[PDB]
Order: structure tokens, then sequence, then C-alpha cells
């Protein structure tokens, strides 16, 4: 594993984040029922 | 090889790539060569996430 | 040495493998040529004769790759290899 990270010539620091980044608009499409309503994917739910 | 091609990017996703050749064929060019299949560029721009 | 065929299969295809390395190699080597013919049929109208029109003779109104297999047949291209 050590020699993988070396070899990668990458630091570690990768594995804690500070800034996840969210995928655009389309490919989590927002959908309207009859009433209105918001039923699209969940990405939404989990991003609120 | 050049059949599988056209059948997976030029006919099917890439948008620009239908436009160009749809025009092509009305009028007398060559065909262009396909682009990036659409679905290659999602399959990044959702990678990256 | 055989009954003359009609329609696309003409010329023949081993005919053209004698002069091709492999069958692979030949459809590369017509549709550039192919490309080309088209190419200068666009510019007919005007430009430069850098890309010389068919060398047989054409027929009345035939696709520009049916020209290509049949000069082909003729041995009067030459190409390179890969690269």
């Amino acid at each position: 594993v050590v020699a993988a990270f070396q070899q990668s010539g990458n630091s570690p620091m990768g594995m804690v984040l500070d800034a996840v980044p969210v995928i655009p608009p389309e490919l989590r499409p927002m959908v309207q029922l009859d009433g209105g309503r918001f039923a699209t994917s969940d990405l939404n739910d989990l991003y609120r | 090889a050049y059949t599988l091609q056209e059948l997976l990017t030029i006919k099917s996703d890439d948008t620009v790539g239908r436009v160009k050749v749809y025009e092509a064929i009305v009028k007398g060019e060559n065909i262009p060569e396909p682009g990036i299949p659409e679905s290659f560029k999602v399959l990044l721009k959702e990678l990256q996430s | 040495g055989y009954d003359t065929p009609l329609g696309i299969t003409n010329p023949p295809i081993d005919e053209l493998l004698d002069r091709v390395s492999s069958k692979y190699a030949l459809v590369i080597y017509a549709a550039k040529r192919a490309r080309q013919i088209n190419d200068y049929y666009n510019q007919l109208g005007e430009g430069i004769l850098e890309y010389v029109g068919p060398l047989v003779e054409p027929g009345l109104q035939e696709k520009p790759l049916s020209i290509a297999l049949r000069e082909i047949h003729a041995d009067l291209l030459e190409h390179t290899e890969g690269e």
C-alpha cells in the first residue's frame, strides 16, 4: 500500500475532503407532477 | 470498425454530429468524422463528482 | 474464366485480393480514394485539380466507391503501408 502511495506521486491528503462537488442539475432531473410535487431523484434530498 | 463507430456515436447520441452529418448529406460534402458520444461525457462529468 | 457477374459484386473479390495484401487493408485503400473522388467532384465547379478525377471513365451517375473499386482492379493506384 505504501509503495503504491509513493509511486502514485500523490499525497494521502486526498482521503480527507473539504469540498464535495455537486453534479449538474440535469443529471438529477427535477420533475413537476400534476400538482407540481417534487418526486425526482432524491439526490436533491441528500444535498438538501 | 467504422460501422460500429457510426452506430454507437454518430446516429444515437452526438447532437452536433447528427446535425453536421445531416447537413453534409443534404449537400454534397463528405460525412465528417463522429465526435465524443454524449454517454462518455456524461460518465465523465458524473464520475468527477 | 467464368460468366460475367452483375450487380455490386463486379469486380469480384478474389481478383482484388491479388493486388492488396489483405482484405482489411483493401476497404480503407478504396474508401480513401472514394473520398478523394468525392472531393474532386465537390470542387468541380472551381478550384485546384490536385485530387485528379477518376482514372477509368465513369458510367452514368455511378457512386464514387464503385469507381474506386473498378479502377483499383485496373492496378492504377499506389499506397504506403501503415504509417
